[PDB]
């Protein structure tokens, strides 16, 4: 017996594919504490630093010994909680990492993010591409490019559970091919994906006249104590002097579903003082159910007359600010039996029909969020 | 003399340096045009500020970059007579600060009072033309601008301005510490 | 976002299949001595006792966590020698094993055997079925039924190597 | 990272093909190697060739990469093996500084390991000669300012 | 003064020369742009280095060359006052060092402190446009750059940079001694 070893099929350069059992390669569980606040991080590490530690699955060595993988990573987080409590968890992924970075929700939640409340959802899944400028990735690519991952808590417990919990997640190789997302400077598209964290809105209980405002001059970043926070989408938007388009916001519920309120969202100007005849603007009434968690609302560009400035000096007065605002007011009172507050999270996801005008010389400083 | 005409774009000031008050000999420094870092080869007394212009914020907080970058360097001097000017400035555009590497572009100017120069380069990379800053993936590197001063008691201010071209592209986000205002 | 976890494809009961790179699960090397005689054994052990010791390949965990495998095991031995020497190596497999058995060529070379001379062949391959009375096998089946394997030398060196 | 030439005792060795390749900063394509047997045909071995990264320490579970098994006959003298460009994700640098560490080198490597032992009756060694003949589908990216120095061969 | 703008390419430094410390009169040297040789008409003290840039390695280790070559010359001086500068530099682009030949291009500059100039030429030949270095086949020759200095106690550093065009072509290999590092 003598066969030719050069004709064997030891040169299969195909990617890993199959069912979800044959494509899982890592499974990581993180400890959520019993008494947590809003803003502290639960996990922050490189993806290679947790993908090779005690993870021996059906597609582990096949992933570790493959040069090109042509599928997007699918992640499924599973944690459930009863309806008499509530928090908000955000899983954010980034392409690179520097020394002593900031763990804010505004900074990390730009490229790929999954933000959900476990009291309203049994499990949450999302898909992302590790190589944003190409159609393939590998484990050595994630090792060398310092691909980061972080699970953070953006809104703490309304009511504390009995013990500290454990949230597990498992990574797969989905049957979705990798596509690139490239932000060109000269010829931008008709849809600009931002995923900008606009801020958190906390309406208390038993408050009669409360109305929150968010400025639409979103360029320049976010404020901090003699500091600013930036990401690549806000830096890309802050190149132009004016911008125009119809905005698409997503509102997430970050409190317990036993705290109910009706919120009217509209577009205004300047600083108002809660006139009851303020619903004469075309406004959207948002009223969450128990299974309802996230609602998308789109303000068309018929609500905006002209373009407005991307950046406004924060030392200016309220009368000396010409940019439009996004106002949210309580239609009725905040009714609950627990002692929590009604929390909302607004995120400007994309700007359709995007038109940029001019060139920005720049304005130093940024306003605080929330 | 001819008229002073520059490039028709708009340039954002990224780095601003000031020499110390009492020097002794030649001084030198280096600016990282893609990472936003300045290392001054010498003692203290150098006043170095990195501005928060949107071009510098985009070049810092992006991972994969691709396209043409225009640089404009403005050198300013003190109030000394034109018959006593003896300061010469050597500028090296390099791709690494290792001793084994070579300079990509060389300028050597000596103009009394104040001088202005401009050039451009291309950030291309191995991914799809995209290049990440100082990665160990394909042994990529940054772009460095080294300044060597012969008489730092005459020329004091150094301004570096940047402007991105219309074929520039970015992809991905990079987490960084918050930028200290100035 | 809320998907039903009961409709996921976590119940794939299919056997391992693909190319030869995606189907290898174990690789074992044995030391052939410089001065050997005819009849001494080079290796004799259960297949499970050598299939789980430091063998982490592309189809290792997929073989360790599969209940029914419907393919025959293909084994490829590769050892080459020049033409001025010669020996004979026999790889024999058996279904079970008792206490203090005999390592004769007549005893072990009955069910499945590959007997070859490396001075005339560059490599030798053979295929066998671990379950002779059924159409499927598993790793726990080989663990519990004490499936044996042995590499023996039936004819020593004509000329010794270096 | 074959650009820059070959090393020598405070010297470098050059030719026009390596000097032509060292003009670009990165390159990409599928490589075609030729392996010649430079020993006696009474010295036999089986060599696995694959593409890796960094510095490995001979793990036995290293054949999970797509590798090519080369086993010479007596009349067989030279074998051509082609690594397709599906083994390379992106382009890599033509030139790497030789004073850098093994962890600070991002270029891929070509690894050759013995599948079995080296068997012979003579007291010689098993010699092989690898030659990268051509690079099909060649794509050059950028412009190289240059890096002084080169690594030693063999 | 106007802005200092140069060619938009990337130039590799091939030759680097330094005048001696104590001169007496005028000095002169010659650089071979295609063969990689420098002959300094005078005594010792000249610090001459030939770099190992890929453009210089390609121009040395190739036999048949054809296309356009861009040259950039950078002259650097010492720290002397602007009212005392009296150094003049004459540059001759020639094709042979024989006395019977004629200069192809002539420059004559006198700039205080530091100066920069740039030009280009074409390597064409008799084979198919290809030219071999100093061959006796069609009585071919190289390209020489001769520098004549009037006051070498003022300008000291001389840098020659090269950049090959996009219509350049090479064929054949030439065996050479190994290049000594620096």
């Amino acid at each position: 017996m003598d066969v030719d070893l050069f004709k064997l099929s030891l040169d299969d350069t195909s990617s890993v594919k199959g069912s979800l059992l044959d494509t899982r390669f890592a499974q990581v569980r993180v400890v959520i504490p019993k008494a947590m606040a809003g803003g502290n991080e639960l996990l922050n590490s490189n993806l290679y630093d947790i993908l090779v530690v005690d993870n021996n699955f059906r597609a582990a060595a096949a992933l570790a010994h493959t040069h090109i993988i042509e599928g997007q990573i699918k992640c499924v987080c599973t944690i459930n909680l009863p309806e008499n409590t509530g928090c908000c968890l955000a899983l954010c992924v980034n392409s690179s990492n520097r020394g002593q970075f900031s763990t804010d929700i505004y900074t990390i939640g730009s490229q790929d993010r999954m933000l959900w409340n476990p009291a309203c959802s049994k499990n949450s899944t999302f898909t992302f591409n590790p190589n944003p400028c190409g159609t393939g990735w590998s484990l050595e690519f994630l090792r060398r490019t310092k691909f980061h991952i972080s699970v953070v808590c953006v809104s703490g417990w309304s009511a504390q559970p009995q013990t500290d919990l454990v949230m597990t997640m498992d990574f797969f190789v989905a049957n979705v091919p990798c596509v690139p997302r490239i932000y060109n400077l000269g010829s931008p598209g008709q849809t600009l994906w931002l995923n900008r964290w606009m801020g958190k809105l906390s309406f208390g209980q038993g408050v009669s006249n409360d109305i929150k405002s968010m400025p639409l001059a979103i360029g320049g970043g976010a404020g901090a104590k003699d500091s600013i926070l930036m990401n690549m989408t806000n830096a890309y938007l802050s190149l132009w002097r004016y911008f125009h388009g119809d905005l698409v916001f997503e509102v997430n519920k970050m409190s317990s579903p036993y705290i109910k309120s009706t919120v009217t969202f509209f577009i205004g100007f300047g600083g108002v003082s809660f006139q009851p005849e303020l619903e004469d603007f075309p406004n959207k009434l948002v009223q969450f159910s128990e299974v309802q968690e996230k609602i998308e609302l789109k303000f068309t560009r018929a609500e905006f007359l002209t373009a407005w400035s991307t950046q406004v000096d924060p030392a200016a007065q309220l009368a000396n600010d010409g940019c439009p605002y996004l106002y949210a007011m309580v239609h009725d009172s905040t009714a609950s039996t627990i002692v929590g507050d009604f929390n909302l999270g607004v995120t400007l996801t994309r700007i359709e029909n995007f038109a940029g005008i001019g060139c920005n010389p720049g304005i130093q400083g940024a306003r605080l969020l929330g | 003399n001819a008229v002073v005409r520059s490039s028709p774009g708009i340039y954002s000031n990224c780095f601003s340096l000031r020499a110390p008050l009492k020097p002794d000999g030649p001084k030198s420094f280096t600016c990282d045009l893609m990472g936003g870092g300045v290392v001054t080869d010498g003692d203290t007394g150098w006043q170095v500020t990195v501005r928060n212009t949107p071009v510098s914020n985009l070049l810092r907080t992006a991972a994969w970059k691709r396209g043409t970058v225009h640089v404009q360097v403005v050198l300013a001097g003190a109030s000394v007579k034109r018959s006593d000017w003896d300061s010469t400035v050597q500028i090296f555009l390099r791709q690494s600060m290792a001793t084994s590497s070579y300079d990509a572009k060389i300028w050597d100017i000596c103009q009394p009072g104040a001088a202005m120069l401009e050039f451009s380069f291309d950030v291309v990379g191995p991914n799809s033309g995209f290049e990440m800053w100082d990665s160990n993936w394909a042994s990529q590197t940054s772009w460095f601008l080294e300044f060597l001063i012969s008489n730092p008691a005459q020329n004091t201010l150094f301004e570096v301005n940047l402007r991105l071209d219309e074929n520039f592209s970015v992809a991905g986000t990079t987490l960084m510490p918050p930028f200290v205002l100035d």
